[PDB]
């Protein structure tokens, strides 16, 4: 594959960004480049440039998006620069979805048929609110979404089924409305599931 | 009733940069703060000399506080747009409109916290600072968003805490003009508007407490009919204007009195031509 | 004292 | 969305001497579109350097401006506001009148 290959892109510690915080957005190749390019698409479109940083290994740039507001949210994808002035850009990274967390109240985080479970036996996680969220988001220590279940007994809540417990782990829950996708209530109360 | 007000507006301007965004607060009726995000380098900036020692914190915070609401509003712009699937190509304006009365005792009276969008009302805390009401269904994705956020429950806190104490405390350091009301300079001017008639106008100028009653009489009876009477308006130094008229048959002017009403006039003031 | 900073709508 | 026009009152801060500085005041209050365009005239031509209030609404939602600027009233100039505003088929021409 040529130089104009697609870049890597990550979000450190994480994509999920609590309000106010900050995340770095790192691009990184093998490739030699100049310069990298961070792009948000979507209704608050920006385009950041960085020089590119060589260290054994990886070339790369660390952008950092700081103090998280809800106009930083949204759809990442990054570029490198195979020159200095015009840009000549490499492919797209694959896009990095960045959400800030933290603008609604949590929702809850239940375990259908118990947390602490036998292996094998299936298990359904249920996100439950009482506030109209549209959408729940369910991550195990990061993106996983299911579409809420319209005013019965007055909850929303989605259930997501676990299948035969396998390994474990730690889940949180996030709601959200439809019309801002990126822009997410508290965490839920961690969930830990122990498949013993 | 004292009262604080603070009133905000903004415009988006599409091609021509970010929206403008002004805001501007009143005790009473006395601008003390304003804001412009056109100025060259804004800041929350002074209108009355009694807050013009609170201090660089004061207004620092305050300055901030201003920045950050101004973006707030160009999400919310934006986000309207959507809700009402609106083009990017218009112009469209939100205002917020929030403050106190305080009343006799001065405790909290009557909370207000309430927007329009497009000169429509949108979405309004209740009187009991709990609830909403949306005027149309976009305005219920906003409800929705703030019962989840629980934002009722900080503007009632601004409404009942924060508001209240900090305009006790505009009343105390700007007492010597919030508290002492500047009455009216009256005279009546007499305007021949033929041989038979005449045109009588009353006069009250630089009265501070913008709140004032003019009323003709003619023989102690008030003459509700046939008076002409203008809005209320500013001098251009923080005191008011208004003048009331009436027709009156030539000869018969000195049956005819003008009836002052204000809070700086221990006894409403009777004057004639 | 200004409103502070409101959700966003 | 819904928009309202002006309401325009020309008028000096204190009463008309002739000889004697003063301000010429232009209200333009209960207007929806707070985009407005407000001028003071001196026998027809526009005065520069005025300048106005920071913008501020009422209980309807319409706006109000205080558009001013020093003069000194004479016998012979005529002084007038002249407003323009999406609400107006043409711009509005209010003359100055020393009596009200």
């Amino acid at each position: 594959e040529g130089v104009h290959r697609k870049p890597s892109l990550l979000a450190h510690p994480g994509p999920l960004v609590k309000s106010e915080e900050t995340v770095i957005l790192q691009c990184w190749s093998d490739v030699r480049f100049e310069h990298f390019l961070l792009h948000r698409e979507g209704k608050y479109k920006d385009t950041l440039h960085l020089i590119g940083e060589h260290h054994d290994g990886v070339s790369k740039a660390n952008f950092s998006i700081g103090p998280m507001m809800q106009d930083l949210a949204g759809t990442y994808r990054c570029y490198g620069s195979v020159t200095h002035s015009p840009y000549q850009l490499s492919a797209p990274s694959d896009p990095l979805d960045i959400v800030i967390t933290g603008l609604y109240e949590k929702p809850s985080l239940s375990a259908q048929p118990g947390p602490t479970v036998l292996a094998g036996e299936s298990v359904t996680l249920s996100c439950s609110s009482r506030s109209s969220y549209d959408m729940y988001h369910l991550s195990r220590e990061h993106e996983r979404r299911f579409s809420a279940g319209p005013k019965v007994n007055g909850t929303f809540q989605a259930d997501f089924p676990l299948g035969p417990a396998t390994h474990g782990g730690t889940y949180r829950c996030f709601g959200s409305f439809r019309d801002s996708p990126y822009e997410w209530s508290n965490s839920s109360d961690p969930l830990l599931v122990s498949v013993t | 009733s004292h009262s604080m007000k603070y009133f905000f507006t903004s415009v988006s301007r599409p091609g021509r940069g970010e929206p403008r965004f002004i805001s501007v607060g009143y005790v009473d009726d006395t601008q003390f703060v304003r804001f412009d995000s056109d100025a060259a380098s804004p800041r929350g900036e002074p209108r009355a000399p009694w807050v013009e020692q609170e201090g660089p914190e004061y207004w620092d915070r305050e300055t901030q506080k201003y920045k950050r609401q101004a973006q707030t509003d160009r999400v919310s712009l934006r986000n309207l747009r959507g809700y009402y699937n609106q083009s990017e190509a218009g112009s469209h304006t939100l205002q917020w409109m929030c403050g106190c009365d305080l009343g006799p005792d001065g405790r909290l009276l009557r909370g207000y916290d309430q927007y329009a969008y497009d000169g429509k009302d949108y979405i309004a805390l209740n009187e009991d600072l709990r609830s909403w009401t949306a005027a149309d269904t976009a305005a219920q994705i906003t409800q929705r968003k703030w019962e989840a956020a629980r934002e009722a429950e900080q503007r009632r806190a601004y409404l009942e805490g924060t508001c209240v104490e900090w305009l006790r405390r505009y009343l105390e350091n700007g007492k010597e003009t919030l508290q002492r009301a500047e009455h009216p300079k009256t005279h009546v001017t007499h305007h021949p508007v033929s041989d038979h008639e005449a045109t009588l106008r009353c006069w009250a100028l630089g009265f501070y407490p913008a709140e004032i009653t003019l009323t003709w009489q003619w023989d102690g009876e008030d003459q509700t009919q046939d008076t002409e009477l203008v809005e209320t308006r500013p001098a251009g130094d923080g005191t008011f204007q208004k003048w009331a008229a009436v027709m009156v048959p030539s000869g018969e002017e000195q049956r005819y009195t003008c009836h002052v009403q204000h809070e700086g006039l221990p006894e409403p003031l009777t004057l004639r031509w | 004292l200004n409103p502070s900073v409101a959700a966003t709508l | 969305m819904i928009q309202r026009t002006p309401k325009i009152q020309v008028y000096s801060r204190h009463p008309a001497e002739n000889g004697k500085s003063n301000f010429l005041n232009c209200y333009v209050s209960g207007f929806h579109p707070s985009d407005i365009e407000v001028d003071l005239l001196k026998n027809g031509e526009r005065i520069e350097k005025v300048e106005h209030s920071d913008l501020s609404f009422s209980k309807d939602w319409s706006f109000y401006l205080l558009y001013y600027t020093e003069f000194t009233p004479t016998e012979k100039d005529e002084y007038a506001c002249r407003v323009n505003h999406v609400t107006l088929s043409q711009p509005k021409i209010v003359k100055w009148d020393r009596d009200m």
